[PDB]
């Protein structure tokens, strides 16, 4: 039922504007106030602003010079615009449904990176289950997603069929300026050769969708 | 009455709120305000919520009547004589009040599904009426306060009807309330060719019909009109729904009907694509028809797709109720409070204006102040013209909106 | 302009215990309405925050009764007794009483557990990858509780300088155990030059096990 989805550019050049659109489903904007909240890399959540049903908008005074929030009740949408965006501002931006001065429902979040460099697509290479590992115990296999500049990335096994024993590690910045991460899964070692395992990689800012299957010789 | 354009500020507004029951110290949200002024009497109402304005613990709703008399500074103020409190404040919605013969009749919708506009399909129409004696007798009986559930509503083709405006008129012994009718869009008949997109580059032909609902896929459309209530008849009160004509129609929206200088005038809120002010004398009441003035200077903060000064049809449901009252008919000068923001509710300004010109105006608050609903009623006191405006204003200290009442004396002399 | 300060930056705690987090406000947090609008939010790992407590002590619907909140003046404490594995992540306190709306620094709750030893796996560079001309070898440690672990890379019996980078996950919600991957990135020529690549792990649960 209730949902909030944000579409964001992913990448914004320094001293340039950010535009995010929140599409709400399951309720009317006329009956709930909507706030915009952001969390930077390690810093606590910070409250950007609120738009009432009537159209009354209140902002955090810190951002008042360059921040504005509007909405479209008919299209069930809420808009955030920020100007003169700088390095400080890279963060996760959340669209949030307000209740009695509390936030009951949060949007998934959009991750916005402020950098001059352009986006880059990830390369997905399989990490093959070890030929050594046998005996009906636990074998290990994975993907290694490499060289993607926009920070957000998403991996699912068999379009979400497998959720058990999966570990997707935090990305790490390489010296080159590109992120690389590893996603791994543990499977029954008797399953090798019988079951097929597919690595679903989604990189939204470059709109790269990759599907890879990891198999031993 | 001044009739000359000027930029020197000849308008000095005075704060009269302090006589009415509004407590700044509590921090309560005061919303759904109602102001009506007729024949030296007034009706006021609000809903007082603890907490968030749009979603907060409903604390009390009050409906009161009293006399509008000079304070003693020659400035009018409002003094209640009679106050009524519903037992269950969550239920009462969309009050609308009209005056007749030392009673003042206020007509409410009763809802257990919240605001009927928003929860339209789930609501079963329940209308009720509260009449309050403006000059209360002692232990007289039903006269000081009478409550009535209204059983017979004549709504014709319309599926449900509800009062939907602040104040209304009387003609003889018959009362007319501003109201709205919900009609299922399958029943709604509209020739899309009527919709004017000639110089509107971006607007499709069907947008006007779609804009009759809150959503393009909405189950109902909203048509403004009146509810007529004849006191001369006996038995159970019967309310009849009169629909507005299709000349220059827009989505049914909060609307006000009032008598000025003998004749009735009508104001309808712009919550749709046409942002320009809609108000005029009414040719006929029972076949309701209004002669909208072709006004080109006053509009409503539009918040996105339908911004201020938009004339092009678009699908949107957004705006605020900001009304005006007609001080002179020969020149058709009118007085009202408007918000000078293209996309946001801010900068409330009181103005005296004509169809294509703003004669003179004064701002009621600082440039940051957020404001929403403005209600203006003018009357004549001690052979001088006075206008009372109610403005919903926002307090930074409590993130709450509370109403403020100004008295402004229209000036006979422009120079000073 | 109202500062929210949480006292324990990390709180480590075992299952069945009681956890207490404190929030202190720079100034009085009481509204004109007289209600105090202090809320407690939980952000589980890889998820958006979720509200737990509103108006100091009231539990948001669906929040179990063991979560408890209380406060006086400028001091507020949230108590989770009978801690469970599900309950780990970041806990925030927030105030809506004053117009700038301000949140806490955060508190990360860490669940103490019996020591568990990693299972170690090594992954050779793929054939597709070396066509690009860079080769990467991946060592994985899986499901070990004590977070501290040492990974050393030895390439043909050669110890590693910083040719490697490591990533560690959040505490698993189910069994409270970490997992780690250390990747060694090399130019293609070096990988061709030597035949032995090895991952030597050091953890309390083991005694210097090595793979390949
Ligand atoms: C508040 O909004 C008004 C009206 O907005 C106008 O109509 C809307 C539906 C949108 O299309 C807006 O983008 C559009 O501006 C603004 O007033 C208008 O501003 C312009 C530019 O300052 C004025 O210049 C005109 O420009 C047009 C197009 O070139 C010419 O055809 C005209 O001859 C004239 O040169 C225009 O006169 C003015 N109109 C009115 C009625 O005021 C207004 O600027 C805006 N205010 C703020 C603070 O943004
Ligand atoms: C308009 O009012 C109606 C009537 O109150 C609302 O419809 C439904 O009302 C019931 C309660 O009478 C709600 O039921 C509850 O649902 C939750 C799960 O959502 C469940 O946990 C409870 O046990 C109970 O069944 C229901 O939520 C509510 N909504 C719907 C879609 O059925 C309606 O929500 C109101 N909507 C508006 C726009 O005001
Ligand atoms: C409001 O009602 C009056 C009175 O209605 C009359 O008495 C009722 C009990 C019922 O029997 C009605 O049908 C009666 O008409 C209306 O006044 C009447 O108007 C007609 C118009 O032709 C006139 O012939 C009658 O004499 C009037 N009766 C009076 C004045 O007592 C009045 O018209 C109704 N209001 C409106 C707006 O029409
Ligand atoms: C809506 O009304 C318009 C009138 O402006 C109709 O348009 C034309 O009406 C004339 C009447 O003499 C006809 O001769 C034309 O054939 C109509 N169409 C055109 C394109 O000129 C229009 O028909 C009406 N809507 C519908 C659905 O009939
Ligand atoms: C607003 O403008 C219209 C168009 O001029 C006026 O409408 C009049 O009546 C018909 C429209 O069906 C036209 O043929 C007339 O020429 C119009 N002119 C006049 C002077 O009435 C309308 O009168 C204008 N303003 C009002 C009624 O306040």
């Amino acid at each position: 039922q209730v949902q909030l989805k944000e579409s964001g550019p992913g990448l914004v050049a320094p001293s340039q504007s950010l535009s995010i659109t929140c599409t709400v489903s399951g309720f009317s904007l006329t009956s709930y106030d909507i706030s915009w909240i952001r969390q930077p890399p390690g810093k606590g959540l910070e409250w950007l602003g609120v738009i009432w049903t009537g159209g009354v908008t209140n902002y955090n005074s810190a951002f008042l010079s360059r921040l504005s929030i509007s909405k479209d009740n008919s299209k069930s949408q809420v808009f955030l615009k920020m100007n003169s965006l700088q390095t400080d501002d890279t963060a996760i931006y959340y669209c949030v449904r307000e209740g009695d001065w509390f936030f009951d429902v949060w949007g998934a979040g959009t991750t916005v990176t402020v950098s001059s460099a352009s986006t880059k697509g990830p390369s997905v290479f399989p990490l093959a289950p070890s030929s050594k590992s046998t005996s009906g115990g636990t074998a290990a296999l994975g993907c290694l997603v490499k060289d993607y500049f926009p920070e957000p990335v998403t991996v699912s096994w068999n379009s979400g069929a497998l959720t058990s024993g999966v570990h997707t590690f935090p990305a790490v910045l390489q010296s080159s300026g590109l992120y690389s991460l590893s996603s791994v899964v543990t499977v029954p070692s008797s399953s090798l050769g019988t079951q097929t395992y597919i690595c679903n990689v989604n990189h939204k800012p470059s709109n790269t969708k990759v599907d890879k299957k990891v198999e031993p010789k | 009455i001044c009739l000359q354009k000027t930029t020197s500020t000849i308008l000095k507004p005075r704060l009269i709120s302090y006589t009415l029951p509004i407590n700044t110290r509590e921090g309560v949200c005061i919303t759904d305000p109602l102001l009506a002024v007729d024949n030296g009497f007034f009706a006021y109402s609000h809903l007082e919520k603890i907490g968030s304005c749009t979603r907060g613990i409903a604390k009390q709703r009050i409906i009161g009547v009293g006399e509008v008399l000079d304070r003693g500074d020659k400035v009018p103020s409002m003094f209640m004589t009679n106050v009524w409190t519903p037992p269950n404040p969550s239920t009462i919605h969309h009050c609308s009040s009209t005056y007749h013969e030392d009673f003042y009749y206020t007509l409410c919708a009763v809802s257990h599904v919240g605001d009927p506009i928003l929860n339209s399909t789930s609501w079963t129409e329940s209308l009720s009426l509260i009449r309050l004696a403006v000059r209360p007798k002692s232990d007289s009986g039903d006269y000081n306060q009478k409550y009535i559930a209204i059983t017979k509503v004549e709504r014709g083709k319309y599926d449900k009807v509800m009062p939907y405006g602040p104040s209304g008129i009387k003609q003889g012994d018959t009362l007319y309330f501003p109201a709205v009718g919900f009609l299922p869009r399958t029943e709604f008949q509209y020739n899309d060719s009527n919709c004017p997109i000639i110089h509107c580059k971006y607007s499709k032909a069907e947008n006007c019909r779609l804009s009759m609902g809150v959503n393009s896929k909405s189950h109902y459309i909203l048509r403004s009109g009146l509810l007529k209530y004849n006191l001369s008849l006996g038995g159970d009160i019967i309310l009849q729904f009169i629909e507005i004509a299709d000349n220059r129609l827009t989505i049914g929206s909060p609307s006000k009907i009032y008598n000025s200088l003998g004749q009735p005038v009508f104001y309808q809120a712009s919550y749709s694509w046409d942002t320009m002010i809609k108000l005029g004398d009414v040719d006929t009441v029972d076949p309701l028809r209004v002669q909208w003035r072709n006004n080109s200077v006053i509009s409503r903060p539009g918040q996105s797709q339908c911004p201020r000064f938009n004339v092009c049809p678009e699908v949107c449901w957004e705006g605020t109720y900001n009304d005006a009252f007609l001080i002179d008919r020969l020149n058709w000068v009118s007085a009202g409070v408007y918000l000078n923001s293209n996309q946001t509710a801010e900068n409330p300004v009181f103005a005296v204006f004509k169809d294509n010109e703003i004669l003179y105006q004064v701002p009621l608050a600082e440039d940051d102040t957020n404001a929403q609903k403005t209600i203006t009623d003018c009357f004549l006191l001690e052979n001088v013209i006075w206008c009372i405006s109610l403005v919903e204003i926002y307090d930074t200290g409590d993130n709450v909106i509370r109403p403020k009442l100004f008295a402004v004396k229209i000036p006979a002399q422009c120079s000073e | 302009d109202v500062l929210m300060t949480q006292t324990p930056l990390s709180l480590p705690v075992s299952l069945g215990d009681q956890a207490s987090i404190s929030c202190r406000s720079s100034q009085s947090i009481v509204h004109s309405n007289g209600n105090t609008y202090l809320e407690w939010y939980l952000q589980k790992p890889g998820q958006s925050p979720q509200l737990l407590i509103y108006k100091v002590s009231n539990r948001f619907s669906g929040v179990p009764d063991r979560f408890s909140g209380s406060g006086s003046g400028t001091d507020f404490t949230l108590k989770i007794n009978r801690v469970e594995a599900e309950d780990l992540g970041l806990y925030y306190c927030f105030q809506a009483s004053h117009v700038p709306y301000t949140f806490g620094g955060g508190t990360k709750l860490e669940i103490k557990r019996t020591v568990a030893a990693p299972s170690v796996f090594i992954f050779p560079p793929s054939d597709e990858q070396l066509k690009s001309g860079t080769a990467s070898v991946v060592c994985l440690l899986n499901n070990f509780y004590p977070r501290e672990a040492k990974v050393q890379w030895k390439v043909d019996n050669a110890l590693q300088s910083g040719n490697s980078q490591e990533s560690v996950t959040e505490q698993d919600s189910k069994d409270s155990t970490y997992s780690l991957s250390s990747t060694l990135t090399l130019s293609k020529a070096d990988y061709e030059k030597h035949k032995l690549y090895a991952c030597e792990v050091t953890h309390q649960g083991l005694s210097s096990p090595v793979t390949k």
